[PDB]
């Protein structure tokens, strides 16, 4: 097929599911082939033993994205980087104008998983999640891995399943509490956090180390 | 194509 362009997706879509739903699922976000090469990339990283642990049984490394070997991931995150420039402000009424680098994670296998948390619940900045699934025929059934948000204000709980070429955006303060559920067989994920400007200046956090 | 609104899924494809 064709893909729908990026600032289409992001208007039409991604702006207003975000505003009316706080969570946001693109599915093929970037194709197969794109897809699998990224798999390859973080699978020769988790190989290279550049993975070191991360309540949790993940492991995690993270990708500024111009390192040899890590192209594709690069491509990845300009390709965030450019559905949030398109989405121009219109994401509530956060000004965006940073992100951290790239989390590789890898929850490998054995029920390990998650507790359920906020992933900024203390005023640090970070305003959007965006998670990218890179698992190839992953199977909730089999493999478990479920990501369940508790949206604030919802009775019912949303179930992300972590497919293969899987794009995901959410609220990362408190209005969306998540858990990653046992995962049994090995589980990829990418993720990018958007700072608020103005929230990340008021340094309510201070990071010793 | 299509985007049921009461969901949050959409296949970009
Ligand atoms: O992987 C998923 O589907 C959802 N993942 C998370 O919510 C998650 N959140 C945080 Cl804050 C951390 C933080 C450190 C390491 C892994 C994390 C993680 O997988
Ligand atoms: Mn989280």
């Amino acid at each position: 097929t064709k893909p729908l362009p990026a600032l289409k997706l992001a208007l039409e879509y991604i702006v207003p599911c975000m505003n009316k739903h706080g969570i946001c699922v693109v599915d093929d976000f970037l194709g197969k082939e794109t897809g699998q090469q990224i798999g390859d990339e973080v699978r020769a990283l988790h190989d290279t033993g550049k993975f070191t642990d991360g309540i949790r049984g993940d492991k995690i490394t993270w990708i500024e994205g111009k390192e040899p070997g890590c192209e594709t991931i690069g491509l990845l995150m300009s390709s965030m980087d450019d559905l949030i420039r398109h989405c121009n402000g219109k994401l509530g009424s956060y000004k965006i104008n940073g992100r951290t680098k790239a989390m590789v994670a890898c929850y490998p296998g054995n029920g390990t998983g998650y507790v359920r948390h906020v992933d900024n619940p203390n005023g640090d900045g970070r305003c959007v999640t965006c998670i990218y699934y890179l698992n190839k025929d992953w199977d909730a059934k089999v493999s478990g891995g479920i990501l369940r948000i508790f949206p604030e204000g919802k009775a019912q709980f949303a179930d992300i399943e972590p497919k293969f070429d899987r794009l995901l955006f959410f609220w990362s303060d408190r209005r969306n509490p998540h858990e990653v559920q046992p995962a049994y067989a090995t589980r990829y994920a990418i993720t990018v956090w958007y700072f608020d400007a103005d929230e990340r200046a008021r340094a309510k956090v201070k990071y010793l180390t | 194509x299509v985007w049921l609104t009461d969901t949050w899924v959409l296949s970009r494809t």
